[PDB]
DNA sequence: ATCAGAATCCCGGTGCCGAGGCCGCTCAATTGGTCGTAGACAGCTCTAGCACCGCTTAAACGCACGTACGCGCTGTCCCCCGCGTTTTAACCG
């Protein structure tokens, strides 16, 4: 048929998508080539981590739907993730469903 | 007593309280005031209103955190200046 | 070029492989696509920065591995570098 | 009127989101500065975002230009485009 | 370097620490401008940094009024460069 | 015989264009770079350096010192609000700021 | 507390280092070895790191002090630093 | 031991006598010290990686400058 | 408000070691030709950009009564400042 690298490498993520950048963007005369598979693997594993964290966060509220509110909740429960994007805030963040003693009555 | 009910209700819902048409109109007016005859996307307007909403809710959470720190709930303009000066954007 | 490229479909493929019943919302889909594109541009910029600074007029494996190490925390990147070195050696040895 | 809409942006919404943020009471001198600095921030954001779009010989401000402009500003937010 | 400073202010000395400070400052400024221009080229699919790339990066970097005056001065300077001999 | 000159000087500048052009080409950003763009970069860098040095010199003369020091550079940066906006992400040794002290630090009577 | 503001002004004019050779040196040396042994640090670089550290300390402590003014009169607390750090995003 | 005592109490008191803080506390010194270890460890680790990519095992001025530029809040060191 | 005290702000003398500056050179800056190549301007497909409309009303704005708290005074104790003296170590060489 046409022997593409996706089946040979066993990776669903696009391989030469980076090669597009490298070719048309003319970044250097010696850029990428091996870079695609590397970053693809890193992005895949980071996306797996984020998917696991979001799935764990969603089940806490006995609901099985994904909303960016829950992404903000999962990120803000992580101090390292907070330090990664400390100058960032995601919309609809609000406040957590656990209420402090300051607001509750005596 | 209704503060508890309001807190639970606002935790259950997430509707954007800033409306798309007034902020769209404000963006159009200000943009045409700076550089005349330029178009603006609706998606860009929605993203900008989301950015402003996130900025103000983060600033107000910081303001509340500083308030309860100084055994208070109501706040003075000095706290807002404080937050901006620690963030350094002012 | 006329076809509006989206990067959330690849995440969708992995998701269907894992949990095809559940999924994400439209705004959330936009959020993860923007996250993927932002991380993609950040690693491209990291490679450009390293290549400029060290007079590195090339970028094979060590450069992008150092970029991954700089971008991500130490332990997670170290494990990723280990499996990446194994994978690239296996790929070169197999052909 | 399609001009002089500085008074157009409303404080009640900021108050209601502060209430959602826990705040139970605000003041009058607050919005005096808050609105001014909000207007200054909006002016700067619109200026750099429309400056960003000008490169590609375009007339309409695109989503990725706004997102990358906020990214350069260090106050980024993700959305549909970018 | 240093020749220009002595032309405009002969009575002001400067230590090498300051010269290195401004050298690192212009190094960082050049790096940021060049990276921003490269990203703008990638977004608009360009393999050649032209006048528009660096002009947009410069106007994006500094505040509006001073950027406008600077690009006006640059325009008059480049017209002088292309017109004279 | 051709006159090999620095192309910044023909545009009325002083910063040599060769080093920044070589850094651009060798930096793995883009293999083709025009001629006008490094000239614009040189002009912007020259104007910015001249402006900051002149403002620092005026502040130093106000500060009763004949020569420049990093403290005068800090005072020059903090003097302009726009410079605090843009160059606020970088500070220089033994930083300083205008007298923004209040009146609650001193013990009350 | 009243002579302290005078000392604040005095240290505001000061433009020299404090602990370069014998101290900070031993510090960075130790940390360096902890990560990877047999490391060294340029004297000019040492000076630059010390000035960057002290400048950031000045800024962050000024922020924490102005946050401590909100707690009435003059007194710092651990929670002041913690809160400020969280607000900014460092924590 | 001497790793935490590398910076003395009046040293942080001088940093407070030039950093706004007029009233200090014992625990404040420890917190500021730990923040200093976090900052110094981050910068030294970045420098270690950057001087390991080029197989040098020692940082120069430019190395320190690039390492601190990676933190976002960039700085301009001596020399260059 | 008003006089005395501690710290501070600017200036003077000295050690020096990093700054001010002369010379080579060599690796880079400039000039000149090619021309396929990649950016600037006219044209195809068609998407959503500027401004307003039928209809209902949620919410913004203006105004009335009053309470949780804003701000200030009072008691405390404990917990860090002021100062004398010793060591000890930071910068010097």
């Amino acid at each position: 048929k046409a022997k593409s690298r996706s089946s040979r490498a066993g990776l669903q993520f696009p391989v030469g998508r980076v090669h597009r950048l490298l070719r048309k963007g003319n970044y250097a005369e010696r850029v990428g080539a091996g870079a695609p598979v590397y970053l693809a693997a890193v992005l895949e594993y980071l996306t797996a981590e984020i998917l696991e964290l979001a799935g764990n966060a969603a089940r806490d509220n006995k609901k099985t739907r994904i909303i960016p509110r829950h992404l903000q909740l999962a990120v803000r429960n992580d101090e390292e993730l907070n330090k990664l994007l400390g100058k960032v805030t995601i919309a609809q963040g609000g406040v957590l469903p656990n209420i402090q003693a300051v607001l509750l009555p005596k | 007593t209704v503060a508890l009910r309001e807190i639970r209700r606002y935790q259950k819902s997430t509707e954007l309280l800033i409306r798309k048409l007034p902020f769209q109109r404000l963006v159009r007016e200000i943009a045409q005031d700076f550089k005349t005859d330029l178009r603006f996307q609706s998606s860009a307007v929605m993203a900008l209103q989301e950015a402003s909403e996130a900025y103000l809710v983060g600033l107000l959470e910081d303001t509340n955190l500083c308030a309860i720190h100084a055994k208070r709930v109501t706040i003075m303009p000095k706290d807002i200046q404080l937050a901006r000066r620690i963030r350094g954007e002012r | 070029r006329s076809r509006k490229e989206s990067y959330s479909i690849y995440v969708y493929k992995v998701l269907k492989q894992v949990h095809p019943d559940t999924g994400i919302s439209s705004k959330a889909m936009g959020i993860m696509n923007s996250f993927v594109n932002d991380i993609f541009e950040r690693i491209a910029g990291e490679a450009s920065r390293l290549a400029h600074y060290n007079k590195r007029s090339t970028i094979t494996s060590r450069e992008i591995q150092t970029a991954v190490r700089l971008l991500l925390p130490g332990e997670l990147a170290k494990h990723a570098v280990s499996e990446g070195t194994k994978a690239v050696t296996k790929y070169t040895s197999s052909k | 009127v399609l001009r002089d809409n500085i008074q157009g942006i409303t404080k009640p919404a900021i108050r209601r989101l502060a209430r959602r943020g826990g705040v139970k009471r605000i003041s009058g001198l607050i919005y005096e500065e808050t609105r001014g600095v909000l207007k200054v921030f909006l002016e700067n954001v619109i200026r750099d975002a429309v400056t960003y779009t000008e490169h590609a010989k375009r007339k309409t401000v695109t989503a990725m230009d706004v997102v990358y402009a906020l990214k350069r500003q260090g106050r980024t937010l993700y959305g549909f485009g970018g």
